[PDB]
RNA sequence: UAAGUGAUCUAGAAAG
RNA sequence: GUAUGUCUAAAUGCUCUUAUUUACUAACAAAAU
């Protein structure tokens, strides 16, 4: 019952491998886990303007974003991500990408950096 | 703490310097004249041999001179 | 691995059959109790030693 | 009558105890040694440990 | 203490870390301890060493 | 098969893996790698100190670690990777070898 | 605390990620160099 | 002629 | 300290991949020789 709980109770018949298999079988059917744009909490490094309503969301402002994987990676084996945000006033989907060549981000049809 | 009991031409490289060092230490601790007196009090034939022994004490005297000390001259005078 | 080894050296040690028992999955990590993992039938009668290392 | 093979995963020590018949024991020992040198699972475990420790 | 003329160890001088210095040390230790709920054990240890060495 | 070729003398130490090895098994590829490593080790053991290798070269990338593990007894023998996608996967394309592989009732 | 993003995997400004990227570049770069030289040699031959 | 006997704190769980 | 709130009428088995993690959480804490 307590966040540092050592052992979760299992039923008396719990073939772990079998259980895993079952879960897998019922993971394609599952709504969540079988989808993109999984949530995340992030502060905004770019400090940018929301292109619709010009709301000047500043640096380090916290948002409940959606992180999604971009299939087209950078180079070969180092992934890059789309990080969706909403502007506070108008609900326009701002987002950005993390191209690690410059050790920084790229704006993605959301707003503009300034 | 210890009793001054000490067993000392041929025997003079490292050993001689060690002896010198010891003497210096003694001087530092005691006080020159006092130290000398103390030495005299013990039998002490090795550090200061009293008998002249045909210019064998000359070496000892020289050694003593090398590290600032007294009584050597007196000893020398005594023997002639 | 043990089973494989047994299979490899069946007739050398006079082994009829090497049965890997269908234990309960957690038997690996039941430290209180235990169970025979690899039961081992003989062809002729084995003359075993006392419990030793 | 039987044997209890035992492998200390955190020290990589192994030992077994129980009943034996003629010619078995050396072979068993050899097998154990082989396993310790290279079992896949054990190797994996070792790797994991290394990773943890860096 | 030595007389420079005669080279005699003519006096003694006993030492003790003044209470103020002790207090300072204690304060330093406290500081090291305080503001260290996170810190990598090693960092803390290093700090302690530094203090102690000083 | 386990194609083990000495490029100096042309000695192909071909271990024929039998179908009875894979009976009632899982995580099969991994197992196979381990088996291969074991075989290699055995081969090394068999070879005397004069005839033993220096660089055991491996074709694939992920045949290194198991081999290394198995070859801790022989630290003098280095295990080498390669950029070359070498064509020893066409050992079964050779006829006689293929035939031999087919006609095996044991590990050989 | 201040900047949250610093405790995220995806953040590229995180140092680990940067290191990884560098490693990737370094390996790839090396490969390119190896190939580049070969290419140059070929050109020369031609 | 006589050294060398004994004094031994602790000790984890939750939430924040 | 892993926030939160509104919203609710009464195909089957199969196997194969792993020396990893699109991992998530930051309420917690922050210095040198
Ligand atoms: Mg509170």
């Amino acid at each position: 019952s307590e966040r540092k709980a050592i052992n979760k109770y299992y039923p008396p018949d719990y073939n772990p491998l079998e259980a895993e298999k079952l879960s897998r079988k019922m993971a394609k059917k599952l709504k969540t886990m079988n989808k993109s744009h999984a949530s995340i909490r992030l502060m905004t490094p770019f400090s940018m303007r929301c292109l619709e309503c010009n709301e000047y969301i500043p640096k380090s402002r916290k948002f409940n974003g959606k992180k999604e994987l971009l299939k087209e990676k950078y180079l070969d084996s180092i992934k890059i991500y789309r990080l969706t945000i909403s502007c506070p006033r108008c609900a326009n989907s701002i987002a950005f990408r993390t191209d690690p060549g410059n050790s920084d981000y790229v704006m993605e049809v959301g707003g503009v950096r300034n | 703490e210890f009793l001054p009991m000490d067993c000392l031409e041929e025997s003079c490289p490292q050993g001689r310097i060690f002896i010198k060092f010891l003497f210096q230490e003694l001087v530092n601790e005691l006080g020159l004249d006092e130290l000398q007196l103390r030495l005299n009090s013990s039998k002490l034939d090795g550090m200061f041999p009293l008998e002249g022994d045909a210019e064998h004490i000359r070496y000892s005297i020289n050694f003593f001179t090398a590290i600032g000390l007294g009584l050597l001259t007196e000893d020398m005078r005594s023997r002639l | 691995d043990i089973c494989q080894i047994l299979d490899g050296e069946l007739d050398v040690l006079q082994i009829e059959s090497v049965t890997k028992e269908t234990v309960h999955p957690r038997k690996s990590y039941k430290m209180n109790s235990s169970a025979a993992d690899i039961t081992m039938e003989s062809v002729h009668e084995w003359e075993v030693s006392k419990p030793s290392l | 009558t039987g044997v209890m093979i035992g492998i200390d995963l955190a020290y990589n020590m192994y030992d077994a105890y129980g009943n034996w018949f003629n010619g078995l024991k050396p072979l068993i020992q050899n097998s154990m040694r082989t396993i310790m040198k290279a079992n896949p699972a054990l190797y994996v475990l070792r790797e994991r440990i290394r990773k943890g420790l860096q | 203490l030595v007389d420079e003329r005669t080279k005699q160890r003519t006096a003694k001088a006993y030492l003790k870390v003044s209470e103020e210095e002790i207090k300072k040390f204690d304060s330093r230790i406290r500081g090291i301890l305080m503001a260290s709920g996170s810190t990598t054990f090693t960092k803390v240890a290093a700090k302690w060493n530094t203090s102690l060495i000083s | 098969c386990i194609f083990t070729l000495n490029p100096k003398t042309g000695h192909l130490f071909l271990k024929i893996i039998h179908t009875s090895v894979w009976a009632g098994q899982k995580r099969l590829s991994q197992l196979a790698k381990w088996k291969t490593a074991e075989e290699v080790s055995a081969l090394v053991r068999s070879l005397p100190k004069e005839e033993q290798p220096k660089q055991i070269i491996v074709t694939r990338k992920a045949m290194l670690d198991p081999l290394e593990v198995h070859m801790l007894d022989f630290p003098n023998i280095a295990i080498r990777p390669t950029e070359l996608r070498l064509p020893f996967s066409a050992a079964m394309s050779i006829d006689k070898l293929s035939d031999v592989v087919m006609k095996a009732t044991e590990p050989q | 605390s201040g900047d949250l993003n610093l405790l995220k995997s995806w953040n590229p400004k995180l140092m680990k990620n940067r290191k990884k990227v560098w490693e990737t570049e370094q390996d790839l770069i090396t490969e390119q160099q190896k190939l580049n030289t070969r290419l140059k040699e070929i050109e020369k031959e031609r």
